[PDB]
RNA sequence: CGACUCUUAGCGGUGGAUCACUCGGCUCGUGCGUCGAUGAAGAACGCAGCUAGCUGCGAGAAUUAAUGUGAAUUGCAGGACACAUUGAUCAUCGACACUUCGAACGCACUUGCGGCCCCGGGUUCCUCCCGGGGCUACGCCUGUCUGAGCGUCGCU
RNA sequence: CGCCGCAGGUGCAGAUCUUGGUGGUAGUAGCAAAUAUUCAAACGAGAACUUUGAAGGCCGAAGUGGAGAAGGGUUCCAUGU
RNA sequence: CAUCUAAGGCUAAAUACCGGCACGAGACCGAUAGUCAACAAGUACCGUAAGGGAAAGUUGAAAAGAACUUUGAAGAGAGAG
RNA sequence: CGCGACCUCAGAUCAGACGUGGCGACCCGCUGAAUUUAAGCAUAUUAGUCAGCGGAGGAGAAGAAACUAACCAGGAUUCCCUCAGUAACGGCGAGUGAACAGGGAAGAGCCCAGCGCCGAAUCCCCGCCCCGCGGCGGGGCGCGGGACAUGUGGCGUACGG
């Protein structure tokens, strides 16, 4: 179990942290799995949802192999949009569903820059702990 | 009121006690922090024993207590000067040095100076400058056998 | 907050609770009858080898 | 078309107070947009050229200041804003050089009687 | 002697809390003295004072003050400590010599109230009921 | 007669506004602030009130420069630095 | 009064412009929790401080 | 026959108990243990495109810079943002800035009025007016300058 | 939640008990100090009460008039609901 | 006879800590409880002032917060969703 | 009948510094009740406590014996256990009430004045040059000022020198 004092496990506090975390870390907390054939070409299993990557969502009423490009990443609401997962309201607009990116998986990633070296980041330290562990 | 046989008790709980308690609640994180407070000090004073200097023999005041004998505050003047050493010499050496205790017996100074003697025997001095030695120790005696004494140094027996 | 929450117990009391506690789980029926399922362990003091 | 205060930084003064008067000049008429309708662009805009302002003032205080702070290098009485400012009672205390300075007792007590190192065996 | 500031002499409580004259200071008039110098010269630290003449009415003494932030003061160690901020305002705790005398601080049995440092520091130590973890 | 009667006279304001603490409590005939002393050098406060204490205590306004010096604490108020340029 | 100070006047600036409705765009804002300005005040009910 | 009243139950009201929940407390413990004339604590007034409070901030005013991060903020609008002739947001915060009262400091305040030294303009340097900048509190230490005394002296 | 132990801020009809809610009273007492209103029209879903006009009255210059000081602080003024 | 050497001065450690900064934990309380304050709380409001001082948590997984038709001037209804 | 030396005083928006006010849980110096108990009540008790005033720091205060003891003697201060609800105080009523020795936590010692010796050996300020900015220091120079013989510094303090 946890052993470090200064680390938490007050389950007020968690909740606490959760709810009123800063944008920048609501980033790390609102990541995605990466499907199996990413997973397999980066070595890296999680990684934080972004703006213009295709995702396909995995639990609820939107379960589905349709690929659907995200469109919203609403930090402050912990959902992300995307493209045909909406629902058409009462005066015939459609407007987009909420889903927890927790419960899609990322099968394409907008890459540039920054992401690279992330992906690049994550790997390697996968590594280096399958080398110290082997 | 009293009631049939019984004390006649008389606490001392007339002067609002309650804004004068004294919790131990710390009293495990007092020990703990106490623990740890040795140990680096210990860790400062690397060879040097950990307990401290040496103490002399003394023998307790009063009639109750005069046939037991305990470690006093430091060795006497007198003490230091039949021993043959300096009395600023002697707290860089690690002896414990009491200018204000006297010697009343030619016992009791003996026992101590013969305590002296048996300390500045067992103590091994490391040369001011390692690389150059002039008149601490040999190499052989302090290479490994310079070992951090725990507990009192010489404890006092009766 | 001077509850007196602490108690003490003597030592030779804590060392003959300790005492009872080690006879009593040698006798399969009390182990049984807390619930621990040893039921095709070997031998009920159980020992192994110092390599685990 | 925004204003960066790394690329400001290269500016003498002569054109940064041309560039500040320009962006105020700006701000005073979006204000007028402001109170006359105006457009939500024009609106919205308030707030850049705002932050414009800003950047270039701090801009110029900062050379002016870090060019006072090297002009006071090295004499010894500097303006009271160029002094430390690290707390009433910091700055109160003995400096690092008499803090460390010893009576000639003092040394002579260090130079005959050393603190020594040694162990003792069981 | 002090003289209780009540008015008209009325002090409101039981007769033996009567009095009004022949009543004492705690402290002699030669801290009261050094409190009045170095409260005007709040700057400087108190040293020592001692006594240079007196009539029926008045006793005049004569305040040794130190400037703690003159550098004759700052250089020369063995006067360093009176720099030290633990040391300002000596006067107004009874830290100088004539302000201890007022204490009852001292070595040995006639000095019983103030084992701890102080008079309440003893009667804080006698007067805490040390509950323990286990009674 | 002293109710409903004598309270039409009173237009009279014995208190206004003290430029130090900003209470209605600053006696314009004896011009003092009866909250915090103001001509006094030294705030008005006395032990036997905590709930007034705890009103204007530290930390109830502002501390507009203590919150920074607590953040500088943090670093050993450190002055004359800058962080690596990129 | 006519006849004030400009401390008064300021004063009763604030008041003047801190009494009023609050805009209609908080109520959709995330989290809300607040339905109208519970610090309304009238001249005629509540006398302000001074 | 009805009305009315009483009892019981179904349904519906009024009310907000109970239960479940909990970004709050309370208690204990640990490590630090840091304010201020270089202007604190506190107060007032201001600052958002739409903003009243809370929160943040000070005329650079819901923030500037720097660094880390790395595509958002979001209630609506607008608008950047090649994310490598460099960057949204957030965090950190070491640079810069920080209105007026306030120990509060030119004098004074439920108002208001000076003085001195420079600078710019109407003057077209001389001192009137306007504006800007810096000073102008008390106590006290060291030194400096200017002094006072039928205080003690020397030369005269 | 049951069983074995442990520990309590552990059981309510009362305290002119504390807090909150709800009845009968009860569609009851009442909406009775300073003479007084009426007609027509307009707007309007709707008029004893608003607006206009016509009457009849009152304040009767120590006023129910016109202005101020203190105090209030936007109550001032238009438009709308 | 014993014991010290007053009327000058400095000095860390062990010790204290219901204010502050940052943490961790609990056989504690669970919205009339626990801080007065779980919420725009030392707020609203009261008093000339010193000072006194509350009440107030819960839609739902997602606003998907009821489009549209119909009676009414609307509040409010009946359908529908 | 002016000019100087000193003394004692004064002024300055003089050059450079320092204090003020806040917090105040803990700490130091004062001041300081009454409710209460005594089944009344005045001494006593509450209590050297609440309230009041002043002053600090991360701790404060204390502190290296004008000590304890009476022993085969111990040896600065502070804290814990115990001594001890004891010796003692007290309308000897109600009530109050330490210390030494012992065991531990920690442990650390010292500096002046004076008496003396050393050609004031001493210190501050201002300039000029160099080495560095981090808590402003070093080094060199000035027939540069001042302080100071009404006593600065070195040796040295009861453990003797
Ligand atoms: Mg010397
Ligand atoms: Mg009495
Ligand atoms: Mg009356
Ligand atoms: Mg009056
Ligand atoms: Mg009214
Ligand atoms: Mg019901
Ligand atoms: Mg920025
Ligand atoms: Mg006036
Ligand atoms: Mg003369
Ligand atoms: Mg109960
Ligand atoms: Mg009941
Ligand atoms: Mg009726
Ligand atoms: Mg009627
Ligand atoms: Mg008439
Ligand atoms: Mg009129
Ligand atoms: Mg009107
Ligand atoms: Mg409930
Ligand atoms: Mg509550
Ligand atoms: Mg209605
Ligand atoms: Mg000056
Ligand atoms: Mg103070
Ligand atoms: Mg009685
Ligand atoms: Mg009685
Ligand atoms: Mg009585
Ligand atoms: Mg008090
Ligand atoms: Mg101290
Ligand atoms: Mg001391
Ligand atoms: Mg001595
Ligand atoms: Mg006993
Ligand atoms: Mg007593
Ligand atoms: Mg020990
Ligand atoms: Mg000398
Ligand atoms: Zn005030």
């Amino acid at each position: 179990m946890k052993f470090n004092p200064f680390v938490t496990s007050d389950r007020s506090k968690n909740r606490k942290r959760h709810f009123n975390a800063p944008s920048h870390i609501r980033r790390k907390i609102m990541s995605s799995p990466l499907s199996k054939e990413l997973r397999q070409k980066y070595n890296v299993r999680s990684m934080p949802i972004r703006k213009d990557d295709e995702v396909q969502v995995v639990r609820g009423h939107y379960k589905g192999q349709q690929i659907g490009k995200v469109v919203q990443v609403y930090r402050k609401k912990y959902v992300i949009y995307i493209e045909r997962v909406q629902r058409e309201k009462a005066n015939g607009t459609t407007v987009h569903v909420g889903i927890h990116p927790s419960k899609v998986v990322i099968t394409r990633l907008k890459l540039d820059k920054d992401r690279k070296k992330i992906l690049e980041r994550k790997a390697k330290s996968r590594q280096v702990g399958k080398e110290k562990g082997k | 009121a009293p009631s049939r046989n019984g004390m006649v008790l008389k606490p001392h709980f007339h002067k609002d006690w309650q804004r004068r308690v004294a919790t131990w609640f710390n009293q495990p994180a007092r020990k703990i922090r106490r623990r740890k407070a040795r140990q680096a000090k210990a860790r400062r004073i690397a060879p040097r024993p950990a307990s401290g200097p040496i103490r002399p023999i003394v023998r307790c005041p009063t009639v109750r207590y005069h046939t037991k004998v305990r470690a006093g505050r430091g060795f006497s003047l007198e003490e230091l000067r039949v021993a043959g050493i300096h009395k600023k010499v002697a707290r860089t050496i690690g002896i414990s040095v009491d200018p204000r205790r006297r010697n009343k017996s030619t016992e009791s100074l003996q026992a101590n100076v013969q305590r002296l003697k048996e300390y500045r025997s067992k103590l091994i001095l490391f040369p001011r400058k390692p690389s150059a030695p002039k008149k601490g120790d040999s190499s052989a005696e302090e290479l490994k056998l310079a070992t951090q004494l725990t507990g009192p140094v010489m404890p006092v027996r009766n | 907050t001077w509850r007196r929450w602490h108690r003490r117990v003597n030592t030779t009391q804590k060392r003959y609770a300790i005492c009872s506690a080690l006879a009593a789980s040698a006798l399969p029926a009390l182990v049984m009858s807390k619930g621990h399922r040893i039921e095709e362990v070997p031998e009920l003091p159980l020992v192994v080898e110092d390599k685990v | 078309a925004k204003i960066k205060a790394r690329d400001l930084r290269g500016k003498k003064k002569e054109e940064l107070l041309k560039q500040l008067d320009d962006l105020k000049v700006e701000l005073s008429q979006l204000r007028v947009a402001k109170v006359t309708g105006g457009a939500a662009s024009k609106l919205s805009k308030i707030r850049v050229v705002r932050k414009s302002i800003a950047r270039v003032l701090t801009v110029i205080n900062q050379t002016q200041k870090e060019n006072l702070r090297k002009f006071y290098k090295g004499k010894k009485y500097k303006p009271l804003d160029l002094r430390p400012k690290k707390t009433r009672a910091m700055r109160r205390r003995l400096n690092k050089h008499e803090e460390n300075l010893k009576t000639k007792k003092q040394q002579r007590k260090e130079r005959l009687y050393p603190l020594r190192k040694y162990a003792v065996k069981a | 002697g002090r003289k209780r500031p009540v008015p008209k002499g009325a002090t409101y409580g039981k007769p033996v809390h009567h009095g009004v004259n022949q009543l004492k200071f705690a402290r002699s008039l030669q801290s009261v003295a050094e409190e009045r110098a170095g409260r005007h010269c709040g700057a400087l630290r108190v040293l020592n004072s001692y006594w240079v003449g007196e009539d029926s009415t008045y006793k005049f003494f004569e305040v040794i003050l130190i400037d703690p932030f003159h550098k004759a003061i700052r250089r020369n160690p063995d006067t360093q400590w009176i720099t030290k901020p633990v040391h300002k305002h000596r006067e107004m705790r009874g830290l100088t010599s004539a302000g201890r005398k007022s204490r009852g601080l001292g070595k040995g049995h006639k000095f019983h109230h103030t084992i701890g440092g102080s008079r309440r520091a003893a009667w804080r130590r006698r007067n805490t009921l040390q509950l323990h973890r286990y009674r | 007669t002293k109710g409903t009667s004598s309270f039409g006279k009173r237009r009279n304001k014995t208190h206004t506004l003290c430029r130090r603490c900003g209470s209605k409590a600053y006696h314009l005939q004896k011009s003092t602030c009866g909250k915090c002393g103001y001509p006094a050098k030294r705030k008005r406060k006395y032990n036997w009130s905590a709930k007034a204490k705890r009103r204007n205590t530290t930390g109830t306004g502002r501390m507009r420069h203590l919150k920074i010096v607590y953040r500088r604490f943090r670093h050993g108020f450190r002055e004359g630095t800058t962080p690596k340029p990129k | 009064s006519s006849h004030k100070t400009f401390r008064i006047k300021r004063f009763l600036a604030k008041k003047q412009k801190q009494n009023r409705p609050i805009p209609q765009w908080i109520r959709m804002k995330t989290g809300n929790k607040i339905r109208y300005n519970s610090k309304r005040r009238h001249w005629r009910r509540t006398k302000l401080g001074l």
